[PDB]
């Protein structure tokens, strides 16, 4: 009975296929601009670079059904991109309007934010391991002189 | 191949986007 | 890896939403028109480009998906490396702490 375009119960519907009943999926709150956005430029990225690569793997077969017309061509690429923007369209409609679970950090969709992060805590961890390294040389410099202090 | 080399190239692929 | 399973399922149901719209509706139809075309080339070859359009972003969705998957499941991981190396900063602090006490006491 679902349809693939009710976004919000198909959502709801796979969050309780894949995780147990509990706490989590008690309160819902609808999406961030962010996680909006981040979905939809994902979305808009993959539109135009797959209308480059169609109509380059197909231009041959183009050209030669409107006769040398590249006019026509770019005509017709015109109109599969409003095409693909109308569809676009409704899926940020559709998307702003589904509830997501409100533990979530929406963020986490956000290639700019999860690749900052990721920056920052490989640095954060390759500092703090040489302050580690550091330490554990003091410690055994200061267990040294206890033992010989030990036996006096 | 690495999850940085993935992570860059989408991150450069949305950026040139819009 | 509790606290951020929500979040990482999240990820997935989004790139199962994309599957099902694609692969489950926009495909089909397309291809439901496309088969039907026999008497109109162009409109045949239009349509054969709606469905490489449509295969070809949601194979694309779903990839870029599994980016964003992998990404935050090794930055949750390193993030629990650094509690890890923190927990340890502190206690080797501790340590030299006592050990030096000790020195002290005894020399």
């Amino acid at each position: 009975s679902v349809r693939p375009w009710e976004f919000r119960k198909v959502i709801q519907a796979e969050y309780r296929e894949r995780l147990p009943r509990n706490y989590e999926l008690k309160h819902w709150k609808k999406p961030s601009k962010i996680m909006i956005g981040s979905i939809l430029r994902l979305l808009e990225t993959n539109t135009v670079s797959a209308l480059d690569s169609v109509f380059e793997k197909y231009e041959k077969e183009m050209n030669q059904m409107t006769h040398g017309d590249n006019n026509e061509v770019k005509r017709i690429y015109s109109k599969k991109e409003r095409l693909l923007e109308i569809i676009l369209t409704k899926i940020k409609k559709k998307l702003r309007q589904a509830k997501f679970p409100s533990r979530i950090s929406e963020r986490d969709l956000d290639i700019e934010y999860i690749y900052s992060k990721r920056q920052f805590i490989q640095n954060r961890y390759s500092q703090e391991l040489q302050n580690n390294e550091r330490l554990e040389a003091i410690l055994s410099r200061e267990q040294n002189l206890l033992e010989e202090t030990r036996k006096l | 191949q690495s999850i940085n080399d993935r992570a860059l190239s989408l991150l450069q692929r949305t950026r040139a986007t819009k | 890896l509790s606290s951020s399973i929500t979040s990482v399922t999240t990820i997935d149901v989004l790139s199962s939403l994309f599957i099902n719209l694609f692969e489950n509706d926009l495909i089909p139809q397309a291809l439901k028109d496309f088969n039907k075309s026999d008497d109109d080339q162009f409109r045949k070859l239009l349509y054969k480009l709606d469905l490489r359009l449509f295969q070809t972003i949601s194979d694309q969705m779903t990839r870029d998906l599994k980016d964003i998957l992998d990404i935050n499941v090794s930055n949750n991981e390193l993030c629990y490396q650094l509690k890890q190396v923190l927990a340890r900063k502190e206690d080797l602090n501790q340590q030299i702490i006592s050990v030096r006490n000790e020195i002290q006491e005894l020399k």
